[PDB]
């Protein structure tokens, strides 16, 4: 009776990440668009900071 | 540098020269992975020869060190040993079929590409006994060894039925000829027929090893 | 260094012909820069580093460019413009120069092929001594040292033993053929040197075939795999063991003889005989080849080379 | 009967996920993000190689202070590195070398491995005896130890290669809560900022959403198709991204429950094995088999740059918390410092 | 626990020759560096010599350089001070001292219980020799130096320590700012440039000793002249 007590579970788990609230694509994906914009001018990757101000000359 | 950063700098090279102690031992030790199944027996040859249970002996001023586990996640771990000493129990005739699948994916494997494996066809021994009793049949599990017969350079031992040496060998062909289907030289197997109570088991891997070696720096020097 | 030479015309064309030693420096920089290019390559991928023959094979290819381009261009030039030797440089610095350049890249390949042979011979009969890693900045070590050992020995005549003099037909200097107390200390030098370079990687590179050959007989070698990666090695090393002991065993046992000889090879106003001063011209061009086939035998006789350049 | 029954339910379920996170996908992150503008070329020079590993490196953390980090190798050395000297500031021996894992705490006091010895051994940096020691051996996986990350000096969770997650309390040696749900080996997870939550990836070509306090799976996400070896969370939490042997990268969003890009390039097809964004989360780095890292440009799935400075697989990089520069680790035994210039 | 143990003092005759001893146990010896660090009767603190971890640099005080040698035997964790040519000068209480140097580090943490030897260069000013103080009251100490701390990596290579009457002294502030393992966190330390101020929130009875100020920007390490608080 291994299967058949894994199978609940497996049917339980399903039922509680159905009932979730999911939001539109295009309002997530302009949150991400919208915090890289933020914090662009603070991201020495994206933008070279200048040679002073980088610990790695 | 300040005063503190040159004593810190100090610090650094004192590593370095540690690590560097530790890197002599680690060069001159030779790094063997043991492969195999529950019955492979690869546990009383390791244990005669002396998670990961690892023995460490030395042969001839060599120091070994085999990894003996017991899967395509963390073999990748073992890209750069020495040799892959594979272990099967060539009694068994009902799990070869499962070992000669397990063997395909391990000299097929995309991370064993350039491993030598030194093949191990444990229980010689009893292997002789099976076939000598003929109770069990190889035919009923491979059609062909019917068509098998034994090639002429074949070098049984003295006392050796004959009846035995065409068995045995066609265990070893199976083997062998998965090992030359693909590879083109890259790495080679190393078939012995060894026995759990064997005490020369030390030795096939030294001089296998030493060829494995060999063969590499071969290549260094003829630019392949 | 103003040494008097006659050169006939007949012998202008016949023995020290202008194109005898040009087409030499045409083929050798060819083959070099080729056998180069190949290892540039090789090295870029960097998947050879278990060993430190690249490192010594980089420095061998290097050193027999440069003597095959240095001493190019002096010999070539002579031939066409400044063809007097005692008139254009009357000052004896050019041929200070170009003795030390003959004897630093005489000795270098010698001792360099006397060094890679010492690798393969701890690579094949111990292949357990040699470690995992070549280490190159541990490598060059022993060819920075083969060099100084090299240019140590060019600068004796510069110090007051031995001496650089212009030799037949006069386009290139080289250490005398006297009998003087230097020329004799100096001459026995550099043939023992050079003897013994090329002796040590005859008697190792003997000793390698020696092993690789005990392998190929093993009965067990023979069936574990298809040993053809030994049959080529073995080709290799016997290579090294002609070209090297061909090209230049006759001219350090010329130089012996030469400088022993009773009576003296040279007279005492300072000129050789005539047929002594061609057979060392003849002497030299055949050790000319073996810095033509060091890139050959090292590099370029290898069939996993040969397909690359396919 | 019953187990036939239950089975068909599942599948009933599965398509009324599948519906709803379809009916919320009105659109595609590539529509969203076509009017910005592109990142340019991103050029990263090497400003230091961090030498003295004899072996494989296999992961990398940077701690807090975005100076110092900790790389782990199979050669049974721990060792941290003063990133801008290129100081060693410790060397740890490892009692079993095969380390696959290895953490820096947020405090600093610490640092965790673990490998195929099954055990995540936490080590303390500040003894008054002046050496490192190790504090705590956390037993109880039944598989290799993939990954570990700090929440504090008390709390660690680690991934197993026995298809479960488990949260630690350090100082009595005991996993408080055991995440199962994985049915194949967890490869990689990954912290959120607030340290509420964390996804674990598994070989299962699966993505996991776990609550820490509450101890349950949240959200499950699928769309690769071999196995994950890579997760890194996006900045703000809301996101995450995974790398996969399919040669793909994708960044999956978890309000909206399902895949918005996917990162992959037709010349690539070697499997990527570390993923990590930048401080503002616009370039996705990851690292590759091919012996390359590829910097990403996480809006618009365009390929930004290239760091090409390892002779072997990229097996582990970082970015920095102030996101002033990227570490990579490799099997070739060296690590490097990346950051552009002006 | 922590120990550091110096043995071989004593009355000695002018001229003459003694060999002091600091044994260590409860750490690891030989990753430490060791200083010997002397303070005269009713006298301020001075550094005396400098041996690294792996004794590869030794440092000296021009005072002592040419007639003290120092030494480790990192096996048996003992340390040595060697001395020659003792005068009336050297009479004061030895301290063995132990500082290990890595990026974040703690020098100068622990100190020795001190032994005491009886014969028969930036400039750190303490001008406040006494300040009369009660408990529960704030209280601010002054330092002063006559070249900047402040290095080019930021450091600032300044260090407070305190000793209380009959005690070693204790490290309080390294670097200027940072708060030393085991030091209650009423003590701050401020400071720019070449003006440092430390400052004691409610002070407390044990709080009562020597404070002084040590420069670590370069060898040889100086001390201040000390601040004695007084109920
Ligand atoms: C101890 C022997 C050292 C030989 C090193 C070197 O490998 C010589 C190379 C040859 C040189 C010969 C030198 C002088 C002879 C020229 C004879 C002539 O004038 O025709 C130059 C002409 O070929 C190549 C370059």
């Amino acid at each position: 009776t291994a299967s058949i007590a894994q199978a609940r579970k497996l049917v339980e788990q399903l039922k509680m990440e159905a009932n979730i609230d999911r939001i539109k694509v295009s309002k997530a994906a302009a949150d991400l668009m919208a915090y890289c914009e933020a914090h662009a001018k603070e991201d020495p990757l994206l933008t070279p900071v200048p040679a002073s101000e980088n610990p790695f000359r | 540098l300040s005063a503190e950063d040159k004593a810190a700098v100090e610090r650094s090279k004192m590593i370095e020269k540690q690590l560097q102690k530790d890197k002599q031992v680690y060069r001159r030790t030779l790094r063997l992975l043991l492969l195999g199944a529950d019955n492979s027996g690869k546990s009383t040859i390791v244990k005669q020869m002396r998670g990961i249970f690892e023995t460490k002996f030395q042969v001839d001023k060599v120091n070994f060190h085999m990894f003996d586990v017991g899967r395509r996640k963390w073999i990748q771990c073992f890209n750069d040993v020495t040799a892959i000493i594979f272990v099967v129990d060539s009694s068994d005739y009902n799990r070869l079929q499962e070992a000669l699948n397990d063997f395909k994916s391990i000299w097929n494997n995309r991370w064993l590409r350039t491993i030598s494996v030194i093949l191990f066809l444990n229980k010689q021994d009893l292997l002789a006994e099976k076939v000598l009793a003929g109770k069990s049949k190889i035919e009923d599990y491979f059609p062909e060894f019917a068509r098998y017969t034994t090639p002429e350079d074949a070098t049984p031992e003295p006392g050796e039925d004959p009846r035995v040496t065409r068995a045995k060998y066609f265990i070893r062909k199976e083997f062998v000829d998965i090992s030359t289907a693909s590879g083109d030289g890259r790495h080679i197997c190393y078939p012995h027929f060894t026995c759990s109570v064997d005490t020369e088991n030390a030795r096939r891997i030294f001089n296998d090893c030493k060829d494995i070696i060999l063969q590499m720096n071969l290549r260094e020097y003829n630019l392949v | 260094c103003f040494r008097p030479t006659n050169i006939t015309l007949e012998e202008r064309r016949l023995i020290a012909s202008p194109w005898f030693a040009a087409s030499f420096c045409v083929v050798g920089l060819a083959s070099n820069l080729l056998a180069l290019s190949v290892l540039a390559g090789a090295r870029q991928g960097g998947s050879h580093t278990r060993s430190s023959f690249l490192t010594f094979l980089c420095g061998l290819v290097l050193t027999d460019f440069l003597g095959l381009l240095v001493t190019g261009t002096i010999v070539v030039s002579q031939h066409a413009a400044l063809f007097e030797w005692h008139a254009v440089d009357p000052g004896c610095r050019l041929c200070r120069f170009m003795g030390v350049v003959m004897i630093f890249f005489g000795l270098s390949p010698l001792l360099l092929g006397a060094a890679m042979a010492s690798e393969r011979y701890l690579g094949i009969t111990r292949p357990f001594s040699r470690p995992a890693v070549a280490s190159q900045r541990r490598a060059w070590a022993t060819v920075g040292l083969v060099w100084a050992a090299a240019l140590a020995l060019g600068l004796l005549p510069l110090l007051g033993v031995g001496r650089y003099t212009v030799q037949y037909p006069g386009s290139w200097c080289f250490l005398t053929l006297g009998a003087e107390s230097g020329d004799v200390a100096f001459g026995l030098l550099f043939s023992m040197l050079g003897g013994l370079s090329v002796g040590l990687s005859f008697l190792l590179n003997t000793v390698s075939v020696a092993t690789l050959c005990h392998v190929y007989h093993g009965q067990e070698a023979a069936q574990q795999r298809p040993r053809d990666s030994e049959v080529e090695m073995m080709a290799q090393l016997l290579g090294i063991m002609v070209v090297a002991s061909v090209c230049w065993l006759p001219l350090l046992v010329f130089i012996a003889q030469t400088v022993l000889r009773n009576p003296p090879a040279m007279s005492p106003a300072g000129q050789l005989s005539r047929t002594t001063e061609k057979e060392l011209l003849i002497y030299l061009r055949v050790a000319t080849w073996n810095q033509i086939l060091d890139p050959w035998v090292y590099i370029l006789f290898r069939r996993a080379v040969l397909r690359r350049l396919q | 009967s019953e187990l036939d029954q239950l089975r068909q339910e599942a599948e009933q379920l599965k398509n009324q996920i599948r519906d709803a996170r379809k009916a919320c996908a009105d659109a595609t992150l590539s529509q969203i993000t076509n009017n910005i503008d592109p990142v340019g070329r991103i050029q990263m020079r090497t400003r230091r190689t961090l030498r003295g590993h004899l072996a494989k490196i296999y992961a990398m953390h940077w701690g807090t202070d975005s100076r110092l980090l900790v790389s782990a190798s199979q050669d049974g050395k721990l060792i941290i590195w003063d990133s801008y000297t290129t100081n060693k500031v410790h060397a740890i021996p490892l009692r079993s070398s095969w380390v696959m894992t290895c953490a820096y705490a947020p405090s600093g006091n610490y640092v965790a491995c673990g490998g195929l010895d099954n055990i995540c051994s936490i080590y303390n940096l500040k003894t008054r005896e002046g050496n490192v020691r190790v504090s705590r051996e956390l037993a109880g996986h039944t598989g290799y130890l993939s990954c570990c990350r700090f929440l504090d000096d008390n709390q660690i969770v680690t991934s197993s290669g026995d298809t479960t997650c488990a949260l630690w309390d350090i100082e009595t040696g005991q996993q408080t809560t055991t995440f199962t749900g994985h049915t194949g080996d967890v490869m990689s997870l990954s912290l959120a900022p607030d340290t509420r939550l964390f996804v674990s990836g598994a070989c299962d070509a699966s993505a996991k959403l776990w609550d820490v306090r509450e101890g349950m799976c949240r959200q499950t996400f699928t769309g690769h198709e071999s196995d994950i070896n890579a997760i890194c969370f996006f900045p703000n939490g809301n996101a995450f991204a995974t790398g996969s042997d399919d040669a793909t990268c994708r960044l999956f969003d978890l309000r909206a429950d399902q895949e918005l890009m996917t990162y992959s390039h037709d010349n690539i097809i070697c499997g990527i094995t570390s993923v990590s964004f930048s401080k503002s989360g616009r370039l996705l780095l990851a690292g590759y088999d091919d012996f390359n890292c590829n910097v990403w440009d996480a809006l618009k799935a365009d390929r930004a740059g290239v760091l090409a400075g390892h002779d072997n697989r990229v097996s582990c990089l970082g970015v920095t918390d102030d996101g002033m520069a990227v570490a990579t680790g490799s099997w070739d035994s060296f690590l490097k410092i990346w950051n552009g210039s002006s | 626990d922590v120990q550091l143990v110096e043995s071989g003092g004593g009355l000695v005759q002018p001229g003459g020759s003694r060999k002091l001893s600091c044994s260590a146990s409860g750490f690891a010896f030989s990753s430490f560096g060791m200083h010997w660090v002397r303070q005269a009767p009713e006298k301020g603190l001075e550094w005396v010599a400098y041996i690294s971890s792996g004794s590869g640099t030794i440092y000296y005080a021009d005072t002592v350089k040419g007639r003290f040698t120092i030494s480790r035997d990192d096996p048996k964790n003992t340390l040595f001070l060697q001395m020659t040519s003792l005068r009336s000068e050297d009479t004061a209480m030895y301290y063995c001292v132990r500082s290990i140097y890595y990026y974040g580090s703690s020098p100068f943490d622990f100190w020795g219980q001190g032994t005491t030897l009886t014969v028969s260069d930036i400039v750190m000013t303490q001008a406040t020799s006494s300040v009369p103080v009660t408990p529960g009251e704030s209280v601010s100490i002054s330092c002063r130096s006559s070249k900047s701390l402040l290095h080019s990596n930021g450091n600032t290579y300044l260090y407070w320590f305190l000793q209380r009457p009959g005690q070693s002294p204790q490290l309080l502030i390294y670097r200027m700012s940072n708060l030393a393992s085991g030091v209650p966190d009423r003590f701050s330390g401020s400071g720019s440039g070449t003006a440092f101020t430390l400052t004691i929130s409610r002070l407390e009875a044990e709080d009562v000793g020597v404070y002084y100020c040590m420069q670590h920007l370069e060898y040889p390490l100086t001390f201040g002249a000390g601040t004695k608080l007084e109920l």
